């Protein structure tokens, strides 16, 4: 895997170039955010059990056929594996948020997830609804203050929303 | 193949939602900035022959082992195919700029282009540099910063269209890698 | 690639857990040191050609047989001289990559993995590249903690060569 | 989707050419016509639950035989699926005014419909009587403007001619 | 775009998006004297179909300038032009003279008929025409059996139909179609399973065994495997590809079996450490950790989630999962 | 420095401010360089020819090139020395005809193509509407370009892959009351209370139907299970105080010909609204 | 004959469908953009005798070696056929403005040209060099209107990319 600092280095080694003066000034801004990025990863991780469970609770209220006999989440092994997957996706979205690059997200979670759910019969349109419910529980948790100093984080919540949309289109 | 308007339709169809209110304003903005998009697609297809020849020549000038015996662009059959491999890639990028969505570039061009280039034996580092040269040419004609041509436009800013077409060219390098 | 960011992800993904404050502090310390490292990399980039021409000449002064002996391994001809100023620029570029990333990652993936195999095969001496690196440690002109970050990756490559 | 963009791109892809001056001239028609057909798509998306339910019982006001035994409006589930299937069709007309062509109606509503409404024995003249009621309910200055009602009714009788 | 959901479509995002959009139907028996633009499009469309999206240069396109002119007034395009272009040297050089007989036989099924050979008897009926009468009648049996006038109007260009259900083929022929047609930016020179020299469906087209379909543009889209016998009688060798059967006690212990195909295995990235290992780089015996990339596995269901993590954490790319 | 309108505009340093085609040479410090060029190559005696790029040529200059003209003052020197030509002296536009070559002040014999009224100097084009101005004293000719004469021998050091590839930041677009609903689902259900089912959104009206059976939010409330033993008697009140009111006095709105009734029977759950509720009013209890 | 009308009628015929609402919208763009190009073509009509004379001198100025004995511009008779062959290209772009697309260039001027010129030993770069001159002497608010110059330039670059 490689983060956002290692991303521009790998793009520059393949050209055989030193980094520019403009490119160092663009990596100073990524360090200048710095603490605001670590606030989003702190808020998402600290409420990780309640984000997964209460957005599984709201999925079975709107699609109650998934827990009927003959549904894809009806049994204890088949329900516990469903909550386990929703915690796997929230894990690698927080990994992609601390790194600034969606490379650990697809190389270790997403590549082969569509092929897995097509061999098992898991409804892929219902997985993306569970992904989109953890999204707006987390982008509403991102832009509340709650012991953070007041400022503008609207550029880092568009990046966190883009990692949830990436995980949702790799399964739908 | 989806355009910009039919992309928000397949996003609304996934949740049985009508298109209206919040989503129609981002599409009314597409119509209001729509004269710029036709005025920018015209700038690329008016120079589409000089763009391709200068991209394959500049790929060769920096890496002159490609025209040696053992290089991929050695003979005349191979050089004429490399001049045509890039003329199609530029054609599909100008479709995605006209549509406003990268679905025609991914469906008809990039899906399968990777295993095309590993069966033939095309060097992916050299083909990325030929795309990179076309990216610099496309932003220069859109933002009128071309050092060899001065196209006439109305006055205004089109940075969002140049940052859009730059993201289409980076999908070409990420696919074949 | 070894980075303070990616080594925190890899030690939590190996255990299979979320990023705790054990991992949020290892990337907090990368952000404190990043200001010294980014000024050390902007200065080594802007004075690269001075440091490349000087370090190659500093090897021809200590080892003058490398500009004398015939053969392909030595910098006798103009072709072996051009392949030496290319080797110094590879060692210098990996140092500025390690300062930008924040760890000894880009020079592991690109330079020091397989380094003892390509030196013994093409018959290059690691003592040539040490003296080329002792010059850059003595001539970058950096000061304080800016020089502490630059000399930490220069001294890392001298330990693999020796 | 069949649209204005996807027609002129596919025509210039089968010929293997760049977007010509006549392919940019068609997207200018998509600009001057978008004002009327987005007014109809916004008027429909705000008042859709009242338009669907007004047309859902215009089926059963013309065909009261559908509550007879064995028919398609026997029980509560079958009228829930009937008001759903009308609301599906009104969503696709909202999708066609947004895109600008008959794309979403063709691929999602019309293709395969003759083989389903005959296998499941749903009378296709009653999936029409709700669509034909909405086309004559529209008052041309009251709900929308003049050219917004031209676009709204032209997608409404494309669906009628495709079920007939 | 990939997937099956989000658009209510599976075949256009399986590589067939350009092919599901054209007719190219030649609506008039002769070309009108005065105009060339309509019929130049049909000739470029029947070059792209009959040659399988190959590059015909201008010095080679002038070698077929005679037929192109017989078609413009006094020949059909389905018959008598695709038949004339198949007897040319440009078709014969790259589709017949390069491969064995059974390799040339299924390239003609794709190019002329738009499908694949179903079983051995589809191969065997076409090799018998070549043994008795030569190449000139061999390409006529693709045109002059019953199938060709049945499925194509004699003024349209041929199109691909080996995936459809109205082309009454076996379901192993569906999986074989997506081995020979990989999207619209590919030819059979640009196919990794036939590189204008091989037999693309050799064991699989004869025995009618089905393959796992990997979509073009997927993550593990570069997956290819070799062929080798395994038994003592045929003098085979063990340990190259995983089996396709799941026979014994391990088939149903740990649940239902699957067959997983991995693509990219490199030397950097094995350990739990985010970076390469510095030092010796190779053990004594000098071999890699994975001597082949493109490995395959047969795994149970209770071992599928530990294996999934063991693949991706070590650099691999899952190409396909298929229940045995 | 001073005002340009002093001494008329007859001064040489103030004349190009007056003939306002090249305003970038005084907005930047470019006019110090071309005065230092003609010191350095002694062009003050012999006649020569300049090709000044206009305003608009400086504006269409690329951001990967305009950065490299700031971090390298040597690159600004020979680019401005690449516009001063000493081949034909004070040459007019009629002597720039045909095809040929031109010798710069520093750079090297840049080729020109001059065909009638269109004249190119190699990645440049002379606008001939204002280009034949000749100064008598310190004598040269000055012509106006629309692009800088950029030789390709200088700019192999520049590219767009340095970091000048333009990127726009994409925004999210959520509404403030759109989530304030969604923060209550982040807490666990022992401390979030009723608010733990806040993530369910409004389904369409047929999704609560008897094939699908989507569960409403109010069930997750105790207001669904309000089933008491006690009951109001309604006869112990004064007559005129018990009020009742029907929904509509119509046979056809209470029940249509189909069963899609909003008021009678089990089809009262098939409303397009009333799927979610306001239970972020109270507490996290 | 590629036009805006010809592209949608041929695409409705290829799918066997009637003219939809996606097809009449493309004819609307032909109406709006008509006033731009139809007065550029009026400008090219009455002033073609001087535009080809100016463009004719602009290729023998660049390639003065054509007047050598043994080249394509030896005598007055071979010179007269070059001013004729550039007057044809100015008539075929006058046709492309009143049609609305690259039809009349693609049939009578471009298709077949690169084998006529190769066989008859005529350099295509000099048939280029007179087309790129009238693209360059065109300044947009003097010679025509601001939008007529966009259409007039759009066909000259289409002719240039075809020869080159
Ligand atoms: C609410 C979630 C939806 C859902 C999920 C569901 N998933 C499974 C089974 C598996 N999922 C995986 C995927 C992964 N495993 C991993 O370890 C990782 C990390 C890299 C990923 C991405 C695997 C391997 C399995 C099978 C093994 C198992 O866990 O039992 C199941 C069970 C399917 C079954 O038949 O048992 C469910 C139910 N299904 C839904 O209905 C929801 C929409
Ligand atoms: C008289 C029998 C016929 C015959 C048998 C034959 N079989 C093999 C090889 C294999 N048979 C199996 C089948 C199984 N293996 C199992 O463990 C189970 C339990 C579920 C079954 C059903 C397998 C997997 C093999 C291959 C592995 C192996 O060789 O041991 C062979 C050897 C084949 C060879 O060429 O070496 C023979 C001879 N063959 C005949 O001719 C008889 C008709
Ligand atoms: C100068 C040679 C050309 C070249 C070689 C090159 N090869 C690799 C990588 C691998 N090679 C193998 C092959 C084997 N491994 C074995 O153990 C055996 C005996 C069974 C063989 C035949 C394998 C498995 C790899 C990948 C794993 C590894 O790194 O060892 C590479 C590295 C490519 C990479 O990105 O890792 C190179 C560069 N390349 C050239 O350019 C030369 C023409
Ligand atoms: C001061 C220089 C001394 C010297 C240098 C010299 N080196 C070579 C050849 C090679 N050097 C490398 C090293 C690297 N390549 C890399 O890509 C990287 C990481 C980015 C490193 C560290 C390699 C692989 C070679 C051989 C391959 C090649 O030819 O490029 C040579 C040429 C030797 C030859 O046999 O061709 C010289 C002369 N030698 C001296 O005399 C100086 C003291
Ligand atoms: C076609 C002639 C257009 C035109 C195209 C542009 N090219 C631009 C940049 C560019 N060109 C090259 C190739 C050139 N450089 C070389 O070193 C060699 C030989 C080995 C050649 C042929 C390169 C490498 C680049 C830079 C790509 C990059 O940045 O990575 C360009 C950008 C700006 C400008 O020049 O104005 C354009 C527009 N330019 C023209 O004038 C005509 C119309
Ligand atoms: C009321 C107007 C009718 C009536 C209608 C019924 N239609 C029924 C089912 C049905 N409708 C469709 C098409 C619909 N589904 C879609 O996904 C889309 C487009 C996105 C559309 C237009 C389908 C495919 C089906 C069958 C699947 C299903 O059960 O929903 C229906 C149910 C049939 C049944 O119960 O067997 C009814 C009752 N009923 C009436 O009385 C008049 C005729
Ligand atoms: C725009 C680049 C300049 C400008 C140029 C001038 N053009 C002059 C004369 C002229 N130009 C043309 C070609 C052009 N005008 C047309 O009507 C058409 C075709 C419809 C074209 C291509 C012609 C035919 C003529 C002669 C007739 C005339 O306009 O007088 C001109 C006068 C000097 C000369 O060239 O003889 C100038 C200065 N004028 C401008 O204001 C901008 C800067
Ligand atoms: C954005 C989504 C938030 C928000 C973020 C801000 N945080 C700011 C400063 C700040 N944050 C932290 C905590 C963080 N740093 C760490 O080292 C660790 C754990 C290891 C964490 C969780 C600290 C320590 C600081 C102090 C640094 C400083 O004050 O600069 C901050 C800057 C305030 C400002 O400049 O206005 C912002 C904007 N604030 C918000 O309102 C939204 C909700
Ligand atoms: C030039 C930038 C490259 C390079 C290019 C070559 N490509 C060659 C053949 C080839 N390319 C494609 C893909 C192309 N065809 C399409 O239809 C589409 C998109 C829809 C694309 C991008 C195909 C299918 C083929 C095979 C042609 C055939 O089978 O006849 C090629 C020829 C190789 C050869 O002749 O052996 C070259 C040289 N190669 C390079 O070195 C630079 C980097
Ligand atoms: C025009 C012919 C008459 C006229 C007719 C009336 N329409 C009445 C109500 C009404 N009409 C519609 C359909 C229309 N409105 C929409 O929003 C849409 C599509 C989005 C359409 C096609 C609806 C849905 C309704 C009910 C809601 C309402 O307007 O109250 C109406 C009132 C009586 C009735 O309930 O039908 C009349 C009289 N009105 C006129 O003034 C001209 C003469
Ligand atoms: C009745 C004499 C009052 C009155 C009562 C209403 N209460 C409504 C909802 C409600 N009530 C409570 C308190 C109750 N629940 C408990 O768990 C406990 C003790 C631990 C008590 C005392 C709660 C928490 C709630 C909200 C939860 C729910 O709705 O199930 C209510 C419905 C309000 C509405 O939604 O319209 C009514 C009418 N109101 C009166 O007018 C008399 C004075
Ligand atoms: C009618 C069909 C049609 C064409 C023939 C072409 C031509 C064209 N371009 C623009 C108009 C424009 N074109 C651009 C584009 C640019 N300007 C720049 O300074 C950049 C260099 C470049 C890309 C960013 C801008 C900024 C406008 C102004 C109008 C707007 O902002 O929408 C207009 C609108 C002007 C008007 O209203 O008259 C037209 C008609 N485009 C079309 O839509
Ligand atoms: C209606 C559409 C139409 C066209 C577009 C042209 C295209 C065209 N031009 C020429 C023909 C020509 N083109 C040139 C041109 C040149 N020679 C030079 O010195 C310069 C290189 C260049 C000046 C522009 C000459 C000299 C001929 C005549 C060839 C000859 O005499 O051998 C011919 C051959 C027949 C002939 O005219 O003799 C044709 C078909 N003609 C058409 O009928």
């Amino acid at each position: 895997m490689l983060d956002a600092f290692a991303k521009v280095v790998a793009q520059a080694d393949a050209r055989g170039e030193f980094l520019s003066n403009t490119q160092i000034d663009a990596l100073s801004k990524m360090v200048k955010e710095g603490n605001q990025r670590l606030d989003i990863v702190n808020k998402v991780t600290s409420n990780a059990s309640a984000i997964v469970t209460n957005s599984a609770r709201a999925l079975f209220a709107e699609q109650p056929q998934l827990i009927q006999p003959g549904g894809n989440a009806y049994t204890s092994r088949r329900m516990a594996a469903c909550l386990r997957d929703m915690e796997i996706v929230l894990r690698y979205v927080s990994y992609a948020m601390i790194a600034g690059d969606s490379s650990v997200l697809d190389d270790r979670c997403l590549n082969g997830l569509r092929e897995t759910y097509q061999a098992l019969g898991t409804p892929g349109s219902s997985v993306a609804v569970a992904i989109q419910k953890m999204k707006d529980a987390s982008v509403a948790l991102a832009n509340d203050t709650t012991g953070t100093p007041i400022g503008d984080c609207s550029s880092l919540v568009a990046e966190l929303a883009g990692y949830f949309d990436r995980a949702a289109v790799s399964v739908v | 193949m989806l355009d910009a308007f039919s992309r928000v339709v397949v996003n609304s169809d996934a949740k049985a939602a009508y298109v209206g209110g919040s989503d129609l304003q981002a599409l009314k903005s597409f119509i209001a900035d729509g004269n710029k998009r036709l005025d920018a697609v015209n700038s690329i297809v008016s120079n589409a022959s000089c763009m391709v020849s200068d991209a394959v020549s500049g790929m060769i000038c920096e890496n002159p082992g490609l025209i040696s015996p053992g290089g991929n662009c050695y003979t005349n059959r191979r050089m004429a195919a490399c001049l045509r491999d890039g003329e199609i890639i530029l054609r599909y990028v100008s479709y995605a700029l006209l549509a406003g969505d990268a679905s025609v570039l991914e469906d008809r061009c990039l899906n399968g282009l990777k295993e095309t280039y590993i069966a033939l034996g095309v060097p992916t580092n050299s083909s990325i540099r030929a795309v990179s040269i076309m990216k610099a040419q496309a932003v220069a004609f859109i933002t009128n910063t071309a050092t060899e041509r001065k196209m006439s436009f109305a006055a205004g800013d089109c940075t969002s269209l140049a940052s859009e077409v730059a993201s289409y060219f980076d999908r070409v390098g990420a696919a074949i890698s | 690639m070894k980075t303070p960011i990616t080594e925190a992800i890899a030690t939590a993904d190996n255990q299979g857990r979320f990023l705790s404050n054990t991992e949020l502090q290892a990337v907090n310390g990368r952000y404190q040191r990043a200001t010294a490292s980014l000024t050390a990399a902007k200065a080594l980039t802007g004075s690269a050609q001075r440091l490349i021409t000087g370090a190659a000449q500093a090897v021809y002064n200590k080892f003058p047989y490398t500009t004398q002996m015939p053969g392909p391994a030595y910098a006798s001809s103009a072709i072996g001289k051009a392949k030496c100023a290319r080797d110094i620029g590879y060692y210098l570029r990996m140092v500025t990559y390690c300062l930008v990333v924040g760890g000894t990652g880009p020079m592991d993936e690109y330079l020091v993995a397989g380094l003892e195999e390509i030196n013994r095969s093409f018959d290059l001496s690691p003592s040539w590249y040490i003296e080329a690196l002792q010059y850059i440690k003595n001539s970058h002109g950096l000061s304080g903690q800016v020089a502490n970050e630059a000399n930490a990756y220069i001294d890392y490559a001298i330990n693999t060569l020796s | 989707m069949k649209s204005v963009i996807t027609t002129v791109v596919s025509a210039a892809d089968a010929a293997g050419r760049f977007p010509s001056n006549s392919d940019l001239e068609s997207i200018q028609g998509n600009i001057q016509r978008s004002a009327a057909r987005l007014e109809a798509a916004e008027k429909l998306a705000g008042n859709h639950e009242a338009v669907v339910k007004e047309a859902g019982d215009a089926c059963f006001a013309k065909y009261a035989y559908l509550k007879n035994p064995g028919e398609a409006g026997e029980n509560q589930e079958k009228i829930n699926k009937c008001y759903r299937d009308v609301d599906h069709y009104m969503r696709l007309v909202n999708y066609c005014l947004v895109v600008g062509g008959t794309g979403p109606l063709d691929e999602w509503g019309i293709a395969g419909a003759r083989e389903v409404y005959r296998t499941l024995n749903l009378p296709t003249s009653a999936y029409v009587a709700s669509i034909a009621y909405t086309r004559d309910r529209l008052c041309v200055p009251r709900d929308m403007s003049a050219q917004a009602g031209v676009e709204f009714s032209a997608y409404l009788d494309y669906l009628i001619n495709a079920l007939s | 775009r990939l997937g099956t959901v989000s658009g209510n479509s599976s075949l256009d995002k399986l590589g067939l998006d350009k092919f599901l959009s054209e007719s190219n139907r030649a609506y008039t028996p002769r070309a009108q004297p005065g105009f060339s633009s309509e019929y130049e499009q049909i000739i470029s469309a029947t070059y792209k179909q009959l040659f399988g999206n190959a590059y015909i240069m201008d010095s080679e396109r002038a070698e077929m300038a005679k037929q192109e002119s017989m078609f413009r007034d006094g020949q059909l395009t389905l018959k008598d032009f695709c038949r004339a272009l198949a007897k040319t040297e440009q078709y014969k050089k790259r589709f017949f003279d390069s491969r064995p007989l059974y390799g040339a036989i299924e390239l003609n099924f794709k190019n002329i008929l738009g499908r694949t050979p179903d079983g051995l008897e589809h191969y065997r009926a076409k090799s018998a025409v070549y043994d008795t009468k030569g190449y000139e009648a061999f390409v006529d049996a693709f045109f002059d059996d019953g199938e060709y006038d049945e499925v194509y109007d004699d003024y349209t260009v041929p199109f691909y139909r080996g995936y459809k259900t109205e082309a009454n083929l076996s379901m192993a022929a569906f999986t074989h179609f997506f081995r020979m047609v990989r999207g619209s930016s590919t030819s059979d020179k640009a196919n990794p399973n036939s590189m204008q020299k091989d037999i693309p469906l050799n064991y699989y087209g004869i025995t009618k065994t089905p393959l796992a379909v990997i979509a073009p543009g997927a993550a593990g889209t570069a997956y290819t495997e070799s062929f080798a016998g395994t038994g003592s009688w045929q003098s085979g060798r063990a340990g190259l590809n995983a089996a396709r059967v799941a026979l014994g006690v391990p088939a149903t212990a740990n649940g239902k079996s699957f067959r997983v195909e991995v693509t990219g295995y490199t030397q950097p990235g094995f350990g739990i450490t985010a970076g390469t290992a510095v030092g010796k780089l190779y053990k004594a015996n000098k071999l890699s950790r994975y001597p082949r990339s493109n490995k395959s596995y047969v795994v149970g269901f209770d071992e599928l989630t530990p294996l999934y993590q063991r693949i991706t954490k070590n650099g691999g790319t899952i190409a396909s999962i298929t229940p045995l | 420095a001073a005002k340009p309108y002093e001494s008329g505009y007859i001064a040489e340093d103030d004349f190009w401010r007056g003939r306002g085609i090249a305003a970038w040479v005084y907005a930047t410090g470019a006019n110090k360089v071309i005065a230092q060029i003609v010191k350095d190559f002694n062009l003050t005696d012999k006649k020569f020819m300049v090709f000044i790029p206009n305003d608009g040529a400086f504006a269409r200059l690329s951001p990967q090139l305009r950065k490299a003209m700031m971090e390298d003052s040597r690159l600004v020197y020979d680019m401005l020395a690449g516009h001063i030509f000493t081949s034909k002296g004070s040459a007019m536009l009629k002597d720039l005809q045909g095809a040929g070559y031109l010798q710069p002040a520093y750079g090297e014999a840049i080729g020109y193509v001059g065909t009638g009224r269109v004249i190119k100097i190699g990645n440049a084009q002379v606008i001939p509407e204002s280009s034949d101005i000749l100064r008598k004293n310190l004598g040269f000719s000055a012509h106006t370009l629309d692009t800088f004469i950029v030789p390709k021998a200088l700019t192999k050091k520049v590219s767009i892959e340095a970091g000048f590839s333009p990127v726009t930041p994409a925004k999210y677009v959520s509404t403030t009351k759109a989530d304030l609903r969604y923060v209550g689902a982040t807490k666990p259900a022992a401390v979030g209370g009723r608010r733990a089912m806040n993530l369910m959104k409004q389904q369409p009206f047929w999704m609560y139907g008897p094939p699908y059976n989507a569960v409403t939010q109010d069930e997750y409330e105790p207001i669904s299970a309000a089933a008491p033993k006690a009951f109001v008697d309604y006869q112990i009140f004064a007559p005129g105080t018990v009020k009742v009111s029907p929904d509509s006095v119509n046979a056809n709105e209470l029940n249509p010909v189909s069963g899609m009734s909003k008021y009678i029977g089990k089809t009262q759950k098939l409303v397009g609204d009333q799927g979610i509720s306001d239970r972020s009013d109270k507490l996290p209890m």
